[PDB]
RNA sequence: GUAGAGAAAAUGCCUCGAGCCAAUGUUCGAGUACCAGGCGCUACGGCGCUGAAGUAACCGAUGCCAUACUCCCAGGAAAAGCUCGAACGACCUUCAACAAAAGGGUACCUGUACCCGAAACCGACACAGGUAGGUAGGUAGAGAAUACCUAGGGGCGCGA
RNA sequence: AGUAACGCAAACAUUGGUGAGAAUCCAAUGCCCCGAAAACCUAAGGGUUCCUCCGCAAGGUUCGUCCACGGAGGGUGAGUCAGGGCCUAAGAUCAGGCCGAAAGGCGUAGUCGAUGGACAACAGGUGAAUAUUCCUGUACUACCCCUUGUUGGUCCCGAGG
RNA sequence: GAGUUGAAAAUAAGCAGAGAUCCGGAGAUUCCCGAAUAGGUCAACCUUUCGAACUUCUGCUGAAUCCAUGGGCAGGCAAGAGACAACCUGGCGAACUGAAACAUCUUAGUAGCCAGAGGAAAAGAAAGCAAAAGCGAUUCCCGUAGUAGCGGCGAGCGAAAUGGGAGCAGCCUAAACCGUGAAAACGGGGUUGUGGGAGAGCAAUACAAGCGUCGUGCUGCUAGGCGAAUCAGUGGAGUGCGGAACCCUAGAUGGUGAAAGUCCAGUAGCCGAAAGCAUCACUAGCUUAUGCUCUGACCCGAGUAGCAUGGGGCACGUGGAAUCCCGUGUGAAUCAGCAAGGACCACCUUGCAAGGCUAAAUACUCCUGGGUGACCGAUAGCGAAGUAGUACCGUGAGGGA
């Protein structure tokens, strides 16, 4: 799927608006990108499908109260 | 352990003789006799399930089925007994 | 005649309750053959209707053998209705209702409402 | 007519006392189609009496304590090995 | 037989083997079978007893040899059964396992009728139509076309 | 309107029989047709149409004593034949794995999947309906027991085929 | 309490006034297929080392990798799978149509499809409305009101506040602080708003209420029981008619040859439960717990709010466009604050987002049990008063007497 499993962020179904006011549909969906991230608690990378609003958690917060918040690690 | 292919409430196994007219040519001409029993059958059930009840070597067990959904067994005993001394017995 | 045949809850027909035993002394209250008295012979519980014995006539014709020999006539009784009867006893010759007298013992038996006697019959 | 005695029989002459009615049953069949007189209500009251003995055996399946499951296993556990053998009747 | 990390195999080297392959064939099976015929009764639908010769040659297959050879490019399935075999890995071990030689014993489920160049399948029909495969007799003919026929099966279900 | 038609222009005819009733059902004799079939067997399909007796309400483009029709009863016998208990092709389903609003899509091991590969029975007779199936003769497969040897054997793996 | 082995007669044998058939409560069996579940499968079959397969839980052994993970083995009455007419929620989501064309808009976030779940679901306990006066969670109905608005200011779309009713119920959690441990946690405390909580100190004890296997209590339901009162004449039959009597705590209904208060089953009324379920009331018991003073330091839910953009939805179609939720990117403050009051600023008022859970009023019928009907009477009423989703048609979806 087009989640990341840090933060629950999906996608958005959300119209575009062209010049005459004519609307398509455009489904709108986050940079959740391949990354593989460092782990200090067993000093090893882990491979993770991140979204970069949680990949700004895993920096800020660090990656174990965040992983515990999704409640997976492994 | 030695199990069967299906496990099919021995005691029920046979049916029913069958009376006609052929039955009893089978019984002058062939040393057979017939029975009428339940689609799940073998040639492994039945033959165990004559030669303990009656008493009598059976020598073959040719089986069919009958589209009104049944199973008919021609039942061939051994050449040392006759079907006729041992088919009115039972009431053929 | 699936008119007519026997309602099945859940498999068994629905039987009905009544008031008319066997061995009873009936008599015909309105219907045609009225005020006769009579024994009951066969009971029919799903009709409510009950046979009753040498009063009913119907002279039916049944074919008898299968040879086609002697074809004979048999007058046969028929079935009136369970309300069409009342009980008697045999000390005051009158047609009277019924009623369930529970006596000192835990049984309970039938009663002509307007006499004093009981209509049920002990085990002979 | 209160079948009394199914309760005081132990297990073994219990289920001997099943596969006899059976094999009885069996013969009342081979009766049956030879056309020689028989009681229908013997067998009525054959299967009839072997659905007694399973209830008595089966509720003494109760009050041990095991599954459901566990008596299917235990049943045709033992249905497996039954050797045909004729009715003392002789 | 060896040689290389080399049990089998593969590759390289050495040696022994003039024969090999398969339809066909003789005998047993196999005659106290089958069979023309006659012999005795008809429910005249057939049963009963006895029984001769049962060989050779010419044709010749579209069948076998035969995945046999020759030619060609457009270069022609897979896995198990089968056979051979070391290390590594799982289990069981002595009257257990393995390989044979004669001799006895044992024999798993389903399909089996009937139509199947069709009255029964598919075309709504007891429909001048369709339906994969096998057997391919005689004469005239190159021939499975054709014409007439043996076997076998019909006279096409309104007639006058 | 009692009109067209009665489904090829292979073709029937007579004598007997059955019955209430016969062009039509049966039997015989001729005649005629197909005969790389309009013959016999099996794959598919159909599902009881197969066989005896009974019936002629409906069906049969006529009739009917007949019937693939109605009713009752019976009939399909396998170690060897064809499939499964063996194997795989196209293809399908795909554990985990990747992807994707959901449903699911892609895809590996694996497992199914014959139209193929592997594996053992032929002749005569019986028979209202069954015959490589039932009987008799000779066989052949796959295991066990009975005798000689062996201490290792089976599977996975390596190879030929 | 008297005959029974269904429809459904007949026949053969039974079973029963030491109580059958039948009814009711609780149990037992439940072949095979179907979630189908040992494996395969062309559903109701085959092969079988006879097995709840797979996911989850528990336990042991524990790869590349030390701890792990994966795997394997085992246990387990073993939690989930599957089904469900309509309502409900979440997601994808049209088009014919209306605008007398049509693209903005409408139809419409409707139908349909998928997923989930309960007898209801969603929502729900104020970072709320309102306006200087006040209310106190959510839902639904009447109303405001077809008003204010929105809109090629077209077609259309259309609130909300004040007011009146149904029903009422509020509670847990994070942080600041103490204690154990390398964190991550755990156990106490605290969860509120014309502000609280933490820290320091002083007092003080018991009133009231909440939760609940367990069993005595109550009524109700799932079997039932007693239960009033008339004959005679009439053309087949009387219940109708005519003559003579009565019941009524019973004259609702259905049947009986024909229409019934007095023929039957019943009804009104009085009774009745071994067993299960439900209704509120007990119970061993767990709990909720209090008031004052000082202290602007410490705390009151962070990649969150806000902002630049792209939008969606609130009746509001980007318009002055606020409130609410998301995509990319930037990115705060703790109460001396932050958010809202329809751009925005200042003052005041109101409330305390970024954590969760809750009954009721409420919408519907594949149904169930009662009562009705200016509803039908075999072309009607359900498609279906018999084999009815049947025969039949289609390869199938499906159509259908």
């Amino acid at each position: 799927r087009r989640i990341c499993p840090f933060t629950g962020k999906k996608s958005n179904k959300a119209n575009r608006v062209s010049h005459s006011n004519h609307k398509t549909k455009r489904l709108q969906f986050v940079n959740l990108q391949y990354k593989r991230v460092w782990w200090e608690a067993g000093k090893r990378f882990v491979k993770l499908r991140l979204s970069t609003k949680a990949l700004k958690t895993i920096e800020k917060n660090g990656l174990d109260a965040v992983a515990k918040k999704a409640g997976i690690d492994l | 352990l030695k199990y069967p292919r299906r496990i099919l409430d021995v005691y029920q196994i046979l049916q029913s003789p069958i009376i006609t007219e052929a039955a009893i040519k089978n019984i002058a001409d062939e040393n057979s006799l017939l029975f009428t029993v339940d689609v799940r059958a073998d040639k492994k059930m039945i033959r165990e399930a004559i030669s303990n009840f009656f008493g009598v070597k059976v020598r073959k067990v040719n089986t069919l089925i009958r589209p009104d959904g049944t199973k008919k067994a021609y039942i061939m005993l051994n050449k040392e007994y006759n079907a006729s001394e041992l088919a009115k017995k039972i009431g053929i | 005649r699936w008119e007519r045949k026997d309602c099945k809850p859940n498999s068994l027909p629905k039987l009905h309750k009544r008031h008319v035993k066997v061995g009873d002394t009936v008599k015909v209250i309105s219907g045609g053959e009225k005020g006769k008295i009579g024994e009951i012979s066969k009971i029919h519980k799903h009709n409510s209707t009950v046979i009753i014995k040498d009063l009913n006539f119907k002279t039916k014709h049944v074919k008898s053998k299968e040879e086609g020999e002697q074809g004979q006539i048999i007058k046969i009784e028929a079935a009136i209705h369970s309300s069409n009867v009342m009980l008697i006893l045999k000390e005051q010759e009158v047609a009277d209702r019924v009623g369930h007298k529970i006596l000192e013992d835990v049984r309970k038996v039938r009663y002509l409402i307007k006499t004093g006697e009981i209509v049920d019959t002990p085990d002979r | 007519d209160e079948l009394k005695e199914l309760r005081t029989k132990t297990n073994e002459q219990l289920n001997e006392e099943i596969l006899q009615l059976k094999g009885e049953l069996f013969m009342l069949r081979l009766q049956r189609s030879a056309r020689e007189n028989f009681k229908p209500s013997d067998f009525g009251r054959m299967r009839k009496r072997v659905a007694r003995m399973l209830t008595v055996k089966r509720e003494r399946e109760i009050e041990q304590g095991v599954g459901k499951r566990l008596s299917r296993k235990l049943d045709k556990a033992w249905k497996r090995s039954i050797v045909v053998r004729p009715p003392p009747s002789l």
